[PDB]
RNA sequence: CGAGACUCUGGCAUGCUAACUAGUUACGCGACCCCCGAGCGGUCGGCGUAACUUCUUAGAGGGACAAGUGGCGUUCAGCCACCCGAGAUUGAGCAAUAACAGGUCUGUGAUGCCCUUAGAUGUCCGGGGCUGCACGCGCGCUACACUGACUGGCUCAGCGUGUCCUACGCCGGCAGGCGCGGGUAACCCGUUGAACCCCAUUCGUGAUGGGGAUCGGGGAUUGCAAUUAUUCC
């Protein structure tokens, strides 16, 4: 089967992004991806949105792998 | 006709390196190094033939072992027979082929078909 | 003339101007430290000239 | 101009490999062991080991001055700048490069194979070696090679 | 007042020198946190992690570096470092500390103080490397 | 507590000096900086448009490292892997001219002295703008 | 005190079996802090049992051939697994690793017995050791499958292996290849 | 990121499909012609994001970036970039496109087979034309 | 004169023994300023033939070398004594490169 | 005889002999920094004496012998395990007797016969061919991707060659040009600034930016000559 993700946010995938993905325990682009049908680079950019607003921790950061979890 | 944006006989009363930039890299670098006492030799011949005809008539042939030599647009218009290892071949030089070698104009090998193959 | 068409061919670089300097031949030269043996006549004369097998 | 050192042990390799061949391709017949090249700056002094030293001089000296004049004019270097030397090998049978050579005298003189082999054994045993093979291989009789061998004493064949 | 010994690992061969100091450890003139392949940033930090900074405080100790690969030289460094303070706590304080210290080291690793004699072997003709072999085909 | 570049995050200091090189001003911009690679065994342009001041401050710094380099040598210094198609691949350099106009932009700035033993060294002016550079990194690195 | 990784500690590690329990390492005195270490554990019988079985890990996740000697490649990959067992779980990593180890090897195999051309397995009993060594293999192995073409992550996708097996769940590939390779011996018996 | 609405799914440059959704500079290469390397020169040339995506932008963008894949020269583009160097016929430095590349590839051989040299021998015929051993390799598509 | 520069290239180390620490012997004899033999790294003249002389057996290759091993040794002293000791000990394979200045 | 013994190599030596064509340490001098409110400290492949051999190099001499301990052994040949130890089986070279009608007259001025020897099978020259292409079979290279690719940044070798190796300026987008210097070599290339690796960037499961074959245009070097693309950009 064909896997066709978004390259830019809907309505209802930026709510999912801002209400659902902070309380996860283990954030990911990787794991985003998996979960709301977003390709990598929409995904790795908008972890770092929410590191802007604050709303997410930040674990550890790599070339390959940048781990995030839910407030606190 | 044109080559390189130059007409028919611009071409034909063109300079000697004034040639030296409208052909491409291999032609310039040879020219550069400069023809030889053989092939001189073989475009003074070029002039006579050339010179001998009547005005209905293609020259007589010239036949030559040449192959790496450039054609130059002193050369077009000329009936030239190249050695090829076996046969000397006819061939008309055609105002568009010139800046390519001789040789590639008379075939070394024989096209292939093939029959059935062998045991093995 | 034949004075002109004799030995008439550039041979500086090459193959042609390199030969054994024992058995004229040209195929498979040592060309390493000023040697121009070829690898038998080489291999022959190896004790004479110092090249002791070891490893 | 000088030559690397790397470059200059190899071309004194090839001058006493040429030079060796040279006195083996033409003293063969005469009774020779070796080329002793010594160098020395003034003259390239190079001692012959032989075993007829008077069959390789001529008379009085006229073939040694043919050989130092043909060194000469082979490899370059100038007059007065060589010497030649006759030292005797007188332990003929020591030497293998003798004792091959006056096995190919006796072979080239038309004698028998086995008996010459056993001359040349029996003389180097003599002569206080400890042991010795002959290996004639090649045409005995007829179009069939065959290889004849003529073992004594003890051989060595493996190690330094 | 000073000592200086060196360690080694493949084709890497690490030099300390130590003198009575105030605790600075600089590998080629820079500090031990700065070295690139910071991934195996504990493995240099071993001596000081195992022996605490206070064994670390009247030596100081340049480490000098050349040969190997990034790992090698990883390894070299940390051999010479752990191989120095033994070396200086023997000349300079008593024998008693150097085998109280080395005892430390050992029983963690025994490369600290002694080194692998493992280098590379000799490739040989009809193979790739030093054991390993071409394909062959029958029939 | 006086800091030196070797103390320091080497590609953070990189990218200090890059930025200060921009809030200079004063520094002479080829105009093919729009255009090309920076060697032959590079697919591509480089990405960053600023490639130019942080290629210079890495070329400074090389040079505070070990003073005497030449063009060539910094042209070995920024090799890579040509990967020769199907054939397998090798180590090519950079490119000669993006590595003197690098080396000719900071002699501008009297940052680079030319040696008397051929290459090209550091100025005493540019071995003050490093460890400046070099005090706001580890103030901002171990203050925070 | 020695942390793997300045931030993992051992002496909550507990061993369950007693089997496995000489054959599984860092408790107290092979507590080191990083896994790349090399030391010279294949120079002969029984000593790879004493190095660290997350370098145990590390070595089998170089394994295959594009990556095939890339140690500080793999140190990196295991430093990004762990943390995400963490943050998954909560649990000291190193415990998930070992109860992800246990709940991997099988404990009977088949053995080929008979002549050539006949097939014939008869269960035979598994080693200890090897017990260990067929469950990091077929750990290390489940994280290439769900992982060679898909987005996930090498750190991430041994992290959800090592904790499937750890629960033992039928979402492991090592447990999987234990229900076959223990499910077919016990046809030979 | 965020939601725009002027987002065209589908461009429609040259006659050729442009997929909106890729980054644009790796979505003018879906045209022939273009390739990686010219479509970045292209692109700073006409001063446009590289991070933004190619529905992402404007009328006038679009078209000014035509505009200089169009004329290069005229932009400051160097002759040495560019896909038809010397045409023979005129002297003059382009680069080719789309409709236009197929169309001039036809004129190549049309020329060489016309002359009878070697390589036009070599098209009309099938084979392999750089000089290459056909004793083992290129056999799949025969009969 | 000063700075006389001694250079030795043999072939063999046991004649480059007997000579080198022969000088030295002398020069010291003669109550000279001598530097230690240095030692330069020994050159390895590597060569990798084939066995056969037809390229028909099991691809079998042969290692041969050559090595040259090179020492240093200074004096400083009026030349008078260097022409007469060196120029007497010649062995075969053994070369004496003497500058000064 | 072969095996072994042997030679070379490797591993160990803070012991010995030495070092301006190798260094280290120290002391000068300079540059630079934070400063304190002077410094000191530091980094200096920046350059000058002195101390000397850890590092470098290479010479001699030691070192390991199943030695020591515990078991097993027709208890002795030898084996196992372990301590001390750098090392408890380093990797090669050489290789008997006998053969094969294995391979090589296309390595030889090593060669026996036979053949050809001036409308030459000698030899030079010119042009071609050994590559040709429906198809089989072998050694290989690069890939099929995300443990990736790309773009920046950062930081490490060894055996080696060199009269052609090259440095350093300059003009070159780039292969390259021009000039000027070193090196017959531990003196110069060169501290031989290697690559994966490391750290950020970008790209996200599709024939994709993976993959580069095949094709069109140009540009430059080698050579007498690039046409049947030498090689390179
Ligand atoms: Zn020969």
């Amino acid at each position: 089967d064909k896997l066709n993700n978004l390259v830019l946010f809907d309505k209802a995938t930026y709510d999912k992004l801002c209400k659902e993905v902070p309380n996860y325990k283990l954030i990911t682009p990787a794991v985003v991806s998996e979960r709301l049908k977003i390709r990598g680079s929409l995904a790795r950019a908008a972890l770092q949105e929410l590191l802007s607003k604050g709303l997410i921790k930040l674990v550890s950061k790599h070339r390959a792998q940048v781990i995030y979890t839910r407030n606190t | 006709f044109t080559y390189r944006g130059v007409d028919l006989d611009q071409l034909l009363d063109m300079s000697y390196e004034q040639l030296m930039q409208l052909y491409s890299a291999r032609q310039r670098r040879r020219l550069n190094r400069g023809l030889r006492r053989k092939q001189h030799s073989l475009l003074k011949r070029l002039r006579k033939a050339k010179k001998e005809a009547p005005p209905m008539e293609k020259p007589e042939v010239v036949k030559t072992h040449l192959r790496d030599m450039i054609i130059l647009p002193e050369m077009v218009g000329s009936m030239v027979g190249v050695y090829n290892g076996k046969t000397f071949n006819q061939v008309e030089i055609k105002p568009e082929m010139i800046g390519h070698y001789l040789g590639e104009f008379s075939i070394t090998y024989k096209p292939v078909k093939h029959g059935r193959p062998g045991i093995g | 003339g034949h004075q002109q068409l004799y030995w008439s061919h550039p041979r500086k670089f090459g193959q042609g101007s390199r030969s054994c300097r024992v058995c004229s031949n040209r195929h498979g030269l040592i060309r390493k430290y000023g040697l121009n043996m070829c690898r038998q006549c080489f291999r022959q004369y190896a004790k004479d000239i110092g090249f002791i097998k070891l490893d | 101009v000088q030559i690397s050192k790397k470059r200059k042990f190899v071309a004194d390799g090839i001058f006493k490999a040429e030079l060796n061949e040279f006195l083996t391709r033409e003293l063969a017949e005469d009774g020779y062991s070796g080329v002793e090249v010594r160098v020395t700056p003034t003259r390239t002094e190079i001692i012959i080991l032989a075993t007829r030293t008077q069959n390789v001089l001529g008379e009085k000296g006229r073939r040694i001055r043919e050989l130092t004049a043909v060194v000469q004019k082979r490899f370059g270097f100038p007059e007065g700048s060589v010497e030649l030397y006759a030292e005797k090998v007188a332990t003929r049978g020591l030497c293998a490069i003798a004792q091959a050579e006056s096995l190919r005298y006796k072979l080239l003189g038309g004698l028998a194979v086995r008996r010459a082999c056993y001359g040349v054994l029996r003389f180097i045993m003599e002569s206080g070696a400890k042991g010795c093979e002959v290996v004639v291989s090649g045409k005995l009789r007829g179009q069939r090679a065959k290889s004849m061998k003529f073992v004594d004493g003890l051989m060595i064949h493996s190690g330094d | 007042q000073s000592v200086q010994v060196f360690g080694r690992k493949k084709t890497a061969t690490a030099v300390a020198h130590c003198k009575r100091g105030n605790g600075l450890i600089k590998v080629n003139g820079r500090p031990l946190e700065m070295i690139e392949p910071r991934t195996l940033q504990y493995k240099l930090l071993e001596p000081v992690l195992l022996l605490g900074k206070e064994r670390f405080a009247g030596v100081d100790i340049r480490v000098r570096v050349k040969g190997g690969g990034h790992v090698a030289q990883i390894y070299a460094i940390r051999q010479s470092i752990s191989k120095a303070l033994v070396a200086y706590y023997q000349k300079y304080v008593d024998e008693a500390s150097k085998k109280e210290i080395k005892d430390i080291l050992i029983q963690y690793d025994r490369t600290l103080l002694v080194a692998d004699p493992r280098r590379c072997e000799s490739k040989k003709f009809g193979g790739p490397g030093a054991r390993a072999r071409y394909q062959k085909s029958y029939r | 507590p006086g800091v030196t570049v070797k103390d320091v995050n080497q590609q953070e200091f990189v990218r200090a000096l890059a930025a200060f090189l921009k809030k200079s001003g004063k520094l002479k911009v080829p105009e093919w900086v729009d255009t090309v690679k920076l060697a032959k065994h590079k697919e591509l342009a480089p990405y960053d448009e600023n490639w130019f001041y942080t290629r210079a401050a890495s070329t400074a710094r090389h040079l505070y490292l070990r003073g005497g380099a030449g063009v060539g040598s910094m042209t070995k210094i920024y090799g890579g892997r040509q990967r020769n198609g199907v054939m397998p691949s090798h180590f090519s350099r950079g490119s000669k001219s993006v590595a003197r106009r690098v080396l000719q932009a900071l002699e501008g700035l009297k940052m680079v002295e030319k040696d008397q033993d051929g290459g090209r060294k550091l100025t005493p002016q540019g071995q003050r703008d490093l460890d400046r550079i070099a005090g706001q990194v580890a103030a901002a690195n171990k203050k925070h | 005190d020695i942390k793997l990784f300045g931030k993992w500690s051992t002496d909550d590690v507990q061993i369950n079996d007693i089997s496995l329990q000489d054959y599984i390492a860092v408790k107290e005195k092979y507590a080191k802090y990083l896994p790349h270490s090399a030391g010279r554990y294949a120079a002969k019988r029984f000593r790879k049992a004493q190095c660290p079985i997350v370098e145990r890990l590390t070595n089998s996740m170089m394994m295959h051939g594009r990556n095939n000697g890339k140690k500080l490649m793999t140190v990196r990959i295991v430093k990004h697994a762990f943390e995400i067992i963490h943050l998954l779980t909560g649990e000291n990593p190193l415990q998930v690793l070992v109860n992800a180890i246990i709940n991997s090897g099988p404990r009977e195999d088949s053995t080929r017995i008979g002549r050539a051309g006949t097939v014939r397995r008869q269960a035979v009993d598994v080693s200890p050791l090897r017990r260990v060594n067929q469950a990091i293999w077929l750990l290390c192995t489940g994280a290439r499958e769900a992982a060679f073409r898909n987005i996930k992550t090498i750190a991430e996708c041994l992290a959800d292996e090592l904790i499937n097996a750890a629960k033992g769940s039928s979402n492991s590939y090592a447990i999987k290849k234990k229900d076959e390779l223990e499910r077919v011996a016990k046809s030979n018996r | 990121l965020v939601i725009p609405e002027k987002f065209q799914h589908i461009l429609r440059v040259l006659n050729t499909n442009i997929d909106g959704r890729r980054k644009i500079a790796f979505a003018i290469t879906a045209i022939k012609g273009v390739g990686r390397r010219y479509a970045h020169v292209v692109l700073r040339k006409a001063d446009i994001d590289l991070t933004k995506r190619a529905g992402e932008l404007t009328e006038d963008e679009v078209e000014r970036v035509i505009t200089i894949m169009q004329n290069p020269r005229q932009y400051k583009i160097p002759d040495w970039f560019l896909n038809r160097q010397k045409d023979v016929k005129d002297g003059k430095y382009s680069q080719v496109l789309a409709n236009g590349l197929d169309n001039k590839l036809r004129e190549d051989l049309e020329r060489l087979k016309k002359i009878r040299a070697h390589r036009g021998l070599r098209h009309f015929w099938g084979l392999r034309v750089r000089g290459q051993h056909t004793k083992t390799t290129g056999r799949r598509g025969r009969t | 004169i000063h700075r006389i520069r001694i250079t030795l290239t043999s072939r063999n180390v046991k004649s480059l023994e007997k000579v080198c620490a022969d000088l030295i012997r002398g020069a010291k004899e003669k109550n000279l300023k001598v530097k230690g033999p240095v030692r330069m790294p020994t050159k390895t003249l590597r060569i990798t033939t084939r066995k056969t002389p037809c390229g028909e057996g099991s691809k079998t290759w042969d290692r041969f070398q050559m090595r040259i091993h090179k020492r240093l040794i200074d004096l400083h002293s009026p030349s008078e004594i260097v022409k007469q000791i060196t120029s007497i000990s010649i062995e075969p394979g053994v070369e004496v490169e003497v500058t000064i200045a």
